[PDB]
């Protein structure tokens, strides 16, 4: 019942990224330093590279939560410019108004 | 030409309410906001969550009181209280209004985990501000 | 004629523990509507005078956040719509009040906080030196 | 017969003392609630149960006096006994805040006000309503059916025994804030205006009658027209 | 001219030396005791009379926030100390 299949794929990416966040964090700490031996860091590189692709947080996309628009989104409200304006122009967004100066 | 939230001129037979008769550039000048909360103030959080809740409450009430709403809802938040002020018509019997009030307040309280109240003001007919 | 004869008053117990001393309470309210802050100021100030609290008021400079959005759903880049959010402030500064007086006043004005108005209350408490610091060990 | 039942009960109570079992409030409330059948035969025995509570240390609740009120409130002439029983019960309960102890505590005020109307004693009705207004005692008035019965008897007694200037103050304080009146209460109010020679208020009582759902009451419209004409 | 509280008594029972000096704190809540406690909550059951009583009721039930506002209300991180 999500807007489209692309939103459903991002929902699953956010879920899998949340489940592997602690593991990826711990493995990454082994790689992000010059203290541990290279032999141990090379093994950590292979370990984090073997985790599922959809656990990587860079693949998450901030889509409009009502229309799934992938661009033109305002992060504070998580709405696309078109949907945001529709609500703002009907006076349904508390404290938001047209700007003239 | 601009279109957003503008009821366009007609033959003089279209009744419009005060809210519908004002374009977006009159917000904060001649008309207030339909929802009041602290989410959009500087340094405040959770504006996104308050927005989704408002959009749902407006659709819920529209379909829960079908053909009864005579104007847009006014949503107010104080602390963790949620007040819903609606202007309805005088066509449904009072018994059905009391049923729907008790039903909607209870259902929304369990859905959003907060005390919800619904205040109804009845009017004999849709208040007309002008005929466009 | 139909008036209550005797009223049960809420029980206020005097404890044996000493009370907190607040040097200052800085109540900063934020809102979108200046008139609402004016009414709230009048209410909060009148409430403080009746309870015997010394209070001052001033208005920090407002903040206006503006941003721009495209006007058309498609192309027409050189045509935008600009929006803003206005945050107006009012600062109530209360001085020399105990912890019990601060709990009553804050509860009274926080419950009556109008919709669309947030509050940030900064409390400056007075404390004595810890006993370990009053002298060096050696 | 009563003597046979009263002999068995006194045997259980003596058994309860042989087994080292202490009676509670419900032990004496059940006795008083079960003696309601015998009425006159159980009037003096019932008062022995009350004095038995006070001595032992059990404090009578609102239900204890409700059962004594209903026991003495038998159809007949209440002036012989029911007079001094309610007068002594109110001197004991005067200025007391009550707590819920027995399931039948929410039936006293309905019973106490029912006798005040039978005795036609307005000073006693003010003491009953005064006790209902001290502290949180107003929550013992009972469900809606009991609340309407309490105010119907209370206001109908005001219209009868109270001055019309004070009657119209209670009329504004109680209706509709406290309860909605029965069509017979509007007729008792008109009969009070007639006795007071204040008929300029009749048009107001008709306006209020319609606002209380008595627009199509035959007995009411005939009463109003007869007084005016 | 005789008060009702003066006269004969049953004399079957005896004055409690003192009320139960030590209670049964760990008494089990049998179905008979849990149901009799609900019959005592019904004798004081009345509809809310004004807006203050609705706020008082919601506060006792836990629906309404307690004032003055404490942003940490209901959240103690397992009673941990700062040195942990
Ligand atoms: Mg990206
Ligand atoms: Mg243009």
């Amino acid at each position: 019942h999500y807007v489209d299949w692309r939103m459903w794929r991002d929902v699953k990416r956010r879920k899998m990224a949340y489940e592997y966040a602690d593991e990826r964090l711990r493995i990454n700490s082994l790689r992000k330093n010059t203290i541990l031996p290279k032999i141990l860091q090379d093994v950590a590189d292979e370990e984090i590279a073997a985790l599922p692709r959809d656990s990587c947080p860079v693949r998450i996309r901030n889509r409009c939560v009502m229309t799934s628009r992938p661009r033109g989104v305002k992060r504070r409200w998580r709405l696309s410019r078109i949907v945001f304006r529709h609500l703002a122009d009907h006076g349904q967004l508390s404290g938001i108004q047209r700007a003239t100066w | 030409k601009n279109r957003a939230a503008r009821v366009r001129v007609s033959k003089g037979d279209k009744p419009v309410t005060y809210e519908e008769a004002h374009a977006p550039h009159y917000i904060a000048h001649r008309k207030g906001w339909l929802s009041l909360h602290t989410g959009n103030l500087d340094g405040e959080d959770h504006a996104a969550e308050r927005t989704v809740e408002d959009v749902f409450l407006r659709k819920f009430m529209w379909g829960t009181f079908p053909g009864c709403l005579a104007d847009q809802l006014v949503l107010k938040r104080r602390g963790n209280q949620l007040e819903i002020c609606a202007v309805v018509l005088r066509q449904l019997s009072p018994h059905k209004y009391y049923f729907l009030v008790g039903y909607s307040e209870t259902l929304l309280s369990y859905f959003y985990k907060c005390p919800v109240r619904l205040h109804l003001q009845t009017v004999p007919s849709k208040v007309v501000y002008k005929y466009l | 004629v139909d008036v209550p004869k005797d009223l049960t008053k809420p029980v206020v117990t005097i404890s044996d523990e000493p009370d907190i001393l607040y040097k200052r309470l800085s109540v900063l309210v934020k809102g979108h509507d200046k008139a609402v802050l004016d009414s709230y100021e009048y209410f909060a100030v009148l409430a403080a005078k009746e309870l015997g609290i010394s209070i001052k008021v001033h208005e920090p400079p407002r903040k206006i956040e503006r941003f721009t959005l495209l006007q058309s759903v498609h192309i027409y880049k050189k045509h935008r719509v600009q929006y803003e959010m206005r945050t107006l402030y009012r600062c109530l500064e209360l001085e020399h009040l105990t912890g019990s007086t601060a709990d009553v006043y804050l509860e009274y004005i926080q419950r009556n906080l109008p919709e669309g108005v947030a509050m940030e209350v900064t409390k400056t408490q007075l404390e004595q030196l810890p006993e370990h610091i009053k002298e060096p060990i050696w | 017969k009563f003597e046979e039942k009263w002999s068995k009960i006194l045997e259980l109570l003596r058994h309860m003392v042989a087994q080292k079992v202490k009676p509670n409030l419900q032990t004496f409330n059940t006795i008083l609630k079960c003696l309601r059948r015998f009425h006159v035969f159980a009037r003096s025995p019932a008062l022995q149960v009350l004095r038995e509570m006070k001595a032992i240390g059990i404090e009578p609740s609102l239900a204890t006096y409700h059962h004594i009120i209903r026991l003495f409130d038998q159809p007949g002439d209440p002036l012989k006994r029911s007079s001094f029983i309610i007068y002594d019960i109110m001197n004991e309960l005067m200025g007391k805040r009550f707590s819920p102890k027995d399931p039948d505590d929410d039936k006293f005020f309905q019973s106490a006000m029912s006798i005040c109307s039978s005795l036609r004693d307005l000073e006693l009705a003010y003491q009953v309503h005064g006790l209902l207004k001290t502290g949180d005692n107003w929550k013992f008035i009972g469900p809606d059916q009991h609340r309407n019965f309490y105010y119907s008897k209370f206001f109908d007694l005001i219209c009868l025994m109270e001055q019309i200037d004070v009657t119209l103050k209670w009329y504004e304080d109680l209706i509709p804030s406290a309860y909605f009146p029965h069509s017979q209460t509007m007729i008792h109010l008109l009969q009070a205006l007639d006795v007071a020679n204040r008929l300029e208020v009749i048009p107001k009582i008709w306006k209020d009658s319609k606002e209380y759902g008595h627009t199509f009451r035959s007995d009411l419209r005939e009463e109003i027209l007869m007084l005016m004409a | 001219r005789k008060n009702i509280f003066t006269g004969k008594r049953l004399n079957i029972f005896d004055m409690m030396a003192v009320t139960k000096e030590a209670p049964e704190t760990d008494t089990s809540p049998s179905l008979w005791d849990v149901e009799f406690a609900k019959q005592l909550a019904t004798v004081n059951e009345q509809p809310l009379q004004n807006g203050f009583e609705e706020l008082i009721q919601w506060t006792k039930e836990g629906k309404l926030w307690e004032f003055p506002i404490n942003n940490e209300a209901g959240f103690d991180d397992d009673g941990s100390e700062f040195h942990e």
